[PDB]
RNA sequence: GCGAAGAACCUUACCUGGUCUUGACAUCCACGGAAGUUUUCAGAGAUGAGAAUGUGCCUUCGGGAACCGUGAGACAGGUGCUGCAUGGCUGUCGUCAGCUCGUGUUGUGAAAUGUUGGGUUAAGUCCCGCAACGAGCGCAACCCUUAUCCUUUGUUGCCAGCGGUCCGGCCGGGAACUCAAAGGAGACUGCCAGUGAUAAACUGGAGGAAGGUGGGGAUGACGUCAAGUCAUCAUGGCCCUUACGACCAGGGCUACACACGUGCUACAAUGGCGCAUACAAAGAGAAGCGACCUCGCGAGAGCAAGCGGACCUCAUAAAGUGCGUCGUAGUCCGGAUUGGAGUCUGCAACUCGACUCCAUGAAGUCGGAAUCGCUAGUAAUCGUGGAUCAGAAUGCCACGGUG
């Protein structure tokens, strides 16, 4: 039995793109939980701080990413053409879990 | 030295950008090209309009385009339906719906891209160079500003070379990096010289 | 030692060594491979050595057993 | 760009597509072992000498707004400061930077 | 121990000889050929050419021109010389405290006065008084952030409260808390006491997670210096242009008959060694982190997982603790061998890689005229991880324990 995860590196366009998956469902199966938020987590990044030739130093540089679970559960063939068509989708991350 | 490009390197610091637009790395130097070819057949419509500066995004499936404009009337033309010939003439380029918006320009007297047309227009008319300069740093200094530079360069006063001579009011911060200076070169490309006129305005960082 | 436990000719080299016995018909064959190894098989043949300006005969030891023909060729002329 | 970075580059990936037969990729499978002692061959590599510089070695993508190897970034094909410049902008697919 | 954060051929500016000279990139003139692929001979190779497989594109495959050969002829090419041609890029005094506009007063004037004097500071900084005042810039503030609550989340993380209940996050569930975030709060010498000129400022006191501008960043006031760099570069001159261009390999540049500043470690027994072992932070990952079991004296290779990164996998941190044993002994001190075996990646592990097993045991009995560093989560000490990439650094980047 499938679950399905949806990834992305801004904290609002994974609403939008929710929005291709579990509000395209909502005339269409049973009732799904508001969004569970997940870690953002700390995965912390650095980079060299001036744009040439400087190497004694380093920078941080603030990213993270955003994980949704998005509670719809076991999709219908009709949910994974839905989802199909995310993966189709650019800026974002679909997963599937067996 | 020390003078740097400011239309380049400094026009993307504590300022919004003139372009947005996104491409496959594989084909960013025809979306480059087109980012010029996009402003080529748009600023012949606009010859006339006392524009300070365009605007030209490119989201996904889209195209819009704000004009800086010290004459909306000019833009809008006979009842105000005209501005859709500046929609028409990127449209028939970028093969997608086009959108406009005609934005107002506050003080069109303290505008780097404006001001130096008014001293080539009065260049052109061969006045005395330190006239022309000193009055428009005598209008600008009281519409505001915290300082402004001039330079004028070519044929100065009936001169015998090409010579360049400048004056300052106040402060203009061009060794500071958040100082966000307004800037613009111009030419008047005539019969007995190139004669040009470059300008820096100060009024508030960041 | 050996590389991969084997004794191992390649072509280059292969077509040098199976010409000399002991003495050829002509002088000592010419080599520029310096990275090659040296086998039992090559016992008792001269070939000539490049140094990066000439050629210089080595002769094969019957104690081979394994080296490289960069080692014991006369190149550094050191004093 | 120097024509020297670019013709080593239209080798590099040339020697990526020079031979196609089951003999010139046989180091991809004889080294392959199930059970160790004693030596297989000593000389079965009987056409694998003839290749030259076709192993998968210095490959590189670069800075691929500029072409340029300095200070790019593998996880965005963009510098360590275009990744910014490109954010506060919006163009970069899923990521943005100030004001949202 | 620094030029431009990994060096076998690579990169590379050197030397010897190759393989080339409209060159690889480009505009273009003619003529015979489509172009690629496959393979044999010759060379180690850059290549010299056949033979097979083939005749694509536009067109009427009459013809045309990419493209290939061959010739002509303007040429193409260069991290070559030069910041002593430039621009850009930054570097420095320096977070230093000082620089200007409208002005007053004084002198013939350079210029002064103010900005001097009394108190003080991180500071021409804040005050007191005064022949000086307003307005600006830098400083501070502003902007970034951390030490801790409050509210919001609540999962496969956490589990206190609550009904079950070998009483276990385990089930029902919960939001109490660590965890991972985004906000709201908190710090201002501000409140209190002293000194002082009940000024400013400074030392104490309370509060709190914690100040005594909370500490560290961001800077580019007016300016200094013809600093570095043609090396991402762009480009005016110079130089080399069948070459100083380039492209294949060999010698090498990790060299050695000279002279040294500056590195780094052992020379135990308030302990070591063997055995049993406690408590981390910051890290790496489905083209990856790499297990179990098998074999090898081991590197590693087999058979091939687990995990979606809390839990798997890297990886039971060490110093320390306890017991037994040891006893200034060249020790259980200390550390290079010469011989032999291997394990791995690759045009190549000779000189000169990584990684591993067996033995040799040299030097060292603590270091010369002399000399070095940090005032508290610091010195020292004891440990930990990672990137780059075919293979290859206790260098380079970072963190916790004891303190």
């Amino acid at each position: 039995r499938i679950r399905i995860r949806l990834k992305a590196f801004d904290h609002r366009l994974i609403d939008q793109a929710t929005a291709e998956i579990v509000e395209t469902a909502k005339r269409t199966g049973a009732q799904v939980r508001g969004p569970i938020p997940l870690p953002t987590r700390k995965e912390r990044f650095t980079v060299l701080i001036s744009p040439h030739v400087n190497k004694d130093a380093r920078d941080q540089y603030e990213i993270r990413t955003h994980l949704r679970l998005v509670d719809i559960v076991e999709p219908t063939e009709k949910t994974v053409d839905a989802l199909m068509r995310l993966d189709l989708a650019a800026g974002v991350d679909v997963q599937i879990s067996l | 030295g020390q003078k740097v490009h400011p239309n380049g390197i400094r026009l993307g610091i504590v300022k919004p950008w003139n372009s947005t637009w996104f491409a496959n790395t594989k084909e960013f130097a025809d979306n480059l090209d087109s980012d010029f070819k996009v402003r080529q057949y748009l600023t012949k419509e606009l010859a006339k309009a006392s524009v300070s500066r365009i605007v030209i995004e490119r989201p996904a499936k889209s195209i819009r385009v704000t004009i800086h404009t010290a004459r909306p009337g000019i833009v809008i033309g006979k009842k105000g339906e005209d501005v859709e010939k500046l929609r028409k003439v990127v449209a028939d380029i970028a093969g997608v719906p086009a959108q406009i918006n005609i934005a107002e320009v506050r003080k069109p007297e303290l505008d780097a891209k404006l001001v130096a047309d008014s001293i080539t227009s009065q260049l052109e008319r061969r006045v005395m160079f330190r006239r022309a300069m000193k009055r428009a740093v005598q209008n600008a200094m009281r519409l505001g500003a915290k300082g402004i530079k001039v330079e004028v360069s070519g044929r100065l006063g009936g001169a015998e070379i090409a010579r360049t001579e400048w004056y300052r009011e106040g402060r203009v911060p061009l060794h500071t990096l958040r100082a966000d200076i307004d800037y613009n070169t111009s030419e008047a490309h005539t019969t007995y010289g190139v004669i040009g006129v470059k300008v820096w305005i100060f009024k508030g960082e960041i | 030692r050996s590389l991969k436990k084997g004794p191992f000719i390649d072509l280059h080299l292969l077509k040098k060594v199976e010409k000399a016995v002991e003495s050829g018909d002509k002088k000592p064959l010419r080599t520029w491979s310096r990275r090659s190894t040296i086998f039992p098989n090559m016992i008792g043949l001269t070939i000539a050595v490049h140094n990066g300006r000439q050629h210089v005969p080595v002769f094969v030891t019957d104690e081979m057993v394994g080296h490289k023909l960069g080692e014991f060729a006369p190149t550094r002329t050191y004093r | 760009a120097k024509q020297s970075m670019k013709a080593r580059e239209v080798k590099r990936v040339a020697l990526a597509d020079k031979y196609f037969a089951k003999r010139a990729e046989l180091k991809a499978i004889i080294s392959d072992v199930n059970a160790s002692d004693e030596d297989r061959w000593n000389a079965v590599l009987k056409l694998q000498t003839l290749p030259r510089d076709s192993s998968p070695s210095r490959q590189r993508n670069r800075c691929r707004q500029t072409g340029r190897p300095h200070g790019f970034l593998r996880k965005f094909g963009l510098s360590r400061i275009k990744v910014r410049e490109a954010a506060m902008r919006g163009e970069i697919p899923g990521l943005k930077k100030a004001s949202w």
